[PDB]
């Protein structure tokens, strides 16, 4: 029972670089589509297939071709991809098509970032800040902050780690990355989250923090010939104990 | 040629009632779709229109007039998870979708007790930045950017202590600079008359 | 079910005289299911070049179907239309009456 | 103008025999079809010049790939209604969806199913509901209705959508559907009286006999408006002559807002 499934979630391409996205439903649907979502406008359809054995194109289907495997299946193929095409690429599927009322299902989206070379690819560094003592004795709360900094392309997944246990609880991250060169098209990112814990939380010497980073990067595949390390999908992560 | 509009952003209050409005001209008309999405997740379904009125689905509401080609999306007793994108979509004579470029709705929480303050955050070990937190402060409050290329500033965040059903909203400051100072991390910000500045380490 | 037996009607274009060019028309109407068999007589053997409408639907949810053929009539050809469908137990044989 | 229509046919057969499409669909204006598609042709394609003429390459090909969705469902549908009427063999599933825009601006809308060739389920959109023949309908009925949606969205098309495009196709058709061929109209006897008419369009036509100034129904024998191939048509109406008195018998024919009367010696 669960919906459309689509991978991969992140993926980096450098140009020329071929590209399949997966998409299966387990609802019985007859009608699947290839969704782009782009900043400052609507979704816009590559190609859709109304029932099992056929396609066609949408509204922009250059640079792309589909493959309707079975009644389940409808992938995504990049043949040679180009920097036009980072974007975020959505499955989704509906009972049938050609009736007014019935809704799509989406799948959870497909982040696809095209560059021209990959040596602006880099992970974040994670830091984790203890509570100021000023707003501990002011306000009986205590926050710790986690900064990631200096990541390309936007391809990250925070969360914090209380004692063990992921926590959601006490938690805000930015919802958007901060350029740290706003003029630059390539800037590297900046990410910040806070927890905030009451102040004997914070204050019993065995609680443990943790902020930790998923980066999604390169791979084996990808070639790599800077002189720094080669930057992969990877954890980065910072930790910080409960101050007695 | 067909298009459909919506505005980009509307901010409204928590326990407030605010109305999306989604215009179309399109080549024929087989019915309006509302869709929610949050930041980084899929859309999701809310509503279908076809004929004229009102139709009601919880706090939400969806509004269809045929011959004025508009739709409003009515959420009443706003909440924080409330905020999100609105995307409206009409399917065409042909049963295509056009979709709106999406309403982004953010929402202001209730802060009963502000409390504005910086402060200074123990430095890592392991960094050479200083780090600032400007918190606790009623949610009118706007925090700008930085005015200088090695001081970065993180737009406002709220932060809901579900154990307490306590809110806040904070921003952060960092930077490696030498003369950076949290007294004056957030001086491109109309900040609180009130906000709370604790005294230096001597 | 109810199975419907096809109208047969057998007819010209013109109203027909003698050596003057015309079509013959067999118009088979009213009848389900859609299969159905249909050939133009002369002298009662099969016409060759006979042209026919798409299957047509009507709204009582039968069937119809025009057949024709060009041809001169004259005082000695007798002409007629041919019709099996699940519903007749042989061809039915309609003969144009001028 | 005068009274026109637009109605889309879908046929379904469960068992067909070998070359035969298990799904064909036609559409209409009045009596002139305008589009057809098939299971074996996979494409939609016209069925009249000025609609050839007038859809451009993107309209077939988007109705091609609705038309194969369509053909889909009612495979499905006809399974389920096979199914559930226990039913073994070959058996056909039908519908009938279109609008009239009426002489004096008044419109109607109707959608409807058959199941071998009878009314199976009947679509009311002004109250938004579906009426059912048995109860296999029944449970199809129950099911339909339960998406309030749908029914919504079928009003609206019925309504609004449907005479849309019919007043789009009488316009690209005007030369065709909009055009009168009076009646050439004659009597002769056969002992009955027939009163013939040939070489007129559109087919609606009304043929009758009076006996003295009176009609007599019940006597009238109406032969059916016939295509006679050439885009006119032809009808007849016959009458029995009474050798025991004398009465003045005249033919009455009316066609497109002209009366004729042949009155027989
Ligand atoms: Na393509
Ligand atoms: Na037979
Ligand atoms: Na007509």
């Amino acid at each position: 029972n669960a919906g459309v499934t689509q991978t991969p979630k992140f993926q980096v391409l450098k140009t020329g670089q071929s590209m399949t996205l997966q998409c299966a439903q387990d609802m019985n649907h007859n009608s699947m589509y290839w969704y782009r979502q782009d900043p400052g406008m609507g979704l816009r359809l590559i190609y859709y297939s109304a029932s099992e054995g056929t396609t066609d194109k949408g509204e922009v289907p250059n640079g792309y071709n589909v493959s309707r495997l079975n009644k389940r299946e409808f992938s995504l193929r990049l043949e040679s991809a180009a920097p036009s095409q980072t974007s975020v690429y959505f499955c989704a599927s509906s009972v049938w098509t050609g009736e007014g009322s019935g809704e799509l299902f989406f799948g959870e989206g497909s982040r696809l970032t095209v560059l021209e070379d990959l040596k602006n690819v880099f992970p974040p560094e994670v830091a984790v800040f203890e509570p100021s003592e000023a707003e501990i004795s002011h306000t009986q709360k205590a926050t710790l902050v986690c900064l990631a900094t200096g990541f390309y392309p936007d391809h990250v997944e925070l969360s914090w780690w209380v004692n063990g246990k992921e926590v959601h609880s006490g938690v805000c991250t930015d919802p958007q990355p901060l350029k740290e060169q706003p003029a630059l098209n390539d800037s590297r990112y900046a990410l910040s989250s806070r927890l905030r814990v009451s102040a004997t939380f914070w204050q019993n010497p065995r609680n443990h923090f943790r902020c930790q980073v998923q980066f999604y990067g390169l791979s084996e595949n990808d070639e790599w010939t800077q002189d720094r390390a080669k930057p992969v999908t990877q954890i980065v992560s910072a930790e910080a104990w409960g101050r007695a | 040629g067909q298009n459909i509009d919506q505005p980009t952003e509307m901010t409204a209050t928590e326990g407030a009632i605010v109305q999306i409005n989604c215009t179309y001209q399109t080549s024929g008309f087989n019915g309006l779709f509302w869709y929610q999405q949050h930041a980084g997740e899929a859309p999701t379904f809310l509503s279908y229109n076809v004929l004229d009125g009102l139709e009601e689905k919880g706090r939400f509401s969806s509004f269809l007039s045929r011959s004025k080609g508009y739709s409003y999306l009515l959420l009443k007793e706003l909440q924080m998870k409330d905020s999100a994108s609105y995307l409206c979509a009409v399917k065409d004579s042909n049963y295509q979708l056009i979709w709106g470029a999406g309403t982004k709705l953010i929402i202001k929480p209730d802060i009963q007790n502000p409390d504005p303050a910086v402060y200074q955050l123990r430095d890592s070990k392991s960094s050479d930045k200083s780090v600032c937190l400007f918190t606790d402060f009623d949610s009118q409050t706007n925090v700008s950017q930085s005015k200088d290329s090695d001081v970065y500033i993180t737009d406002k965040c709220v932060l809901d202590m579900r154990s307490m059903d306590f809110k806040s909203n904070s921003a952060v400051a960092w930077s490696n600079k030498s003369d950076f100072a949290c007294a004056n991390a957030f001086n491109n910000s109309i900040i609180p008359e009130d906000t709370f500045f604790p005294s230096p380490e001597s | 079910m109810i199975q419907r037996t096809p109208k047969i009607q057998v007819y010209s274009r013109h109203p027909a005289e003698n050596g003057k060019s015309n079509f013959l028309n067999c118009y088979v109407s009213g009848f389900h299911p859609s299969d159905i068999e249909v050939d133009l007589l002369k002298n009662g053997e099969r016409i060759e070049k006979v042209e026919h409408s798409d299957l047509s639907f009507s709204k009582d949810w039968s069937f119809y179907l025009l057949y024709y053929t060009e041809f001169t009539p004259t005082e000695k050809d007798e002409y007629a239309c041919r019709v099996n469908h699940v519903t007749l137990s042989q061809p039915k044989i309609v003969k144009w009456d001028r | 103008m005068r009274t026109h229509s637009l109605r889309y046919f879908r046929l379904g057969v469960s068992d067909p025999i070998h070359g035969v499409p298990e799904f064909i669909s036609v559409g209409y204006v009045d009596s002139h079809p305008i589009t057809t598609y098939d299971s074996v042709t996979r494409q939609k394609e016209p069925r009249a010049p000025w609609m050839a003429e007038n859809l451009a390459p993107d309209h077939w090909e988007r109705y091609t790939q609705l038309l194969r969705g369509w053909q889909q469902m009612f495979k499905v549908e006809l399974k389920r209604l096979q199914r559930h009427y226990n039913h073994s063999g070959s058996h056909t599933y039908q519908r009938m969806i279109g609008c009239e825009l009426l002489e004096d601006g008044s419109t109607t809308g109707f959608l409807q199913y058959a199941y071998d060739g009878q009314d199976f389920l009947i679509f009311n959109k002004d109250t938004l509901s579906w009426l059912a023949v048995d109860n296999v309908a029944h449970t199809i009925k129950q099911a339909w209705e339960a998406n309030q949606h749908e029914l919504l969205y079928q009003k609206n098309w019925l309504e609004e959508e449907c005479i849309a495009w019919l007043k789009r196709f009488l316009e690209y058709g005007k030369d065709t559907l909009q055009r009168t061929e009076p009646p050439l109209v004659r009597v002769n006897r056969k002992t009955a009286l027939f009163c013939k008419a040939h070489g007129f369009y559109p087919p609606e036509i009304y043929m009758t006999w009076m006996k003295n100034g009176e009609e007599i129904v019940q006597e009238i024998d109406y032969g059916d408006i016939l295509p006679s191939g050439d885009g006119t048509y032809q009808a007849w109406a016959s009458i029995e002559l009474d050798p025991q008195s004398s009465n003045l018998y005249s033919c009455h024919v009316e066609h497109s807002g002209v009366h004729m009367v042949l009155q027989v010696p």
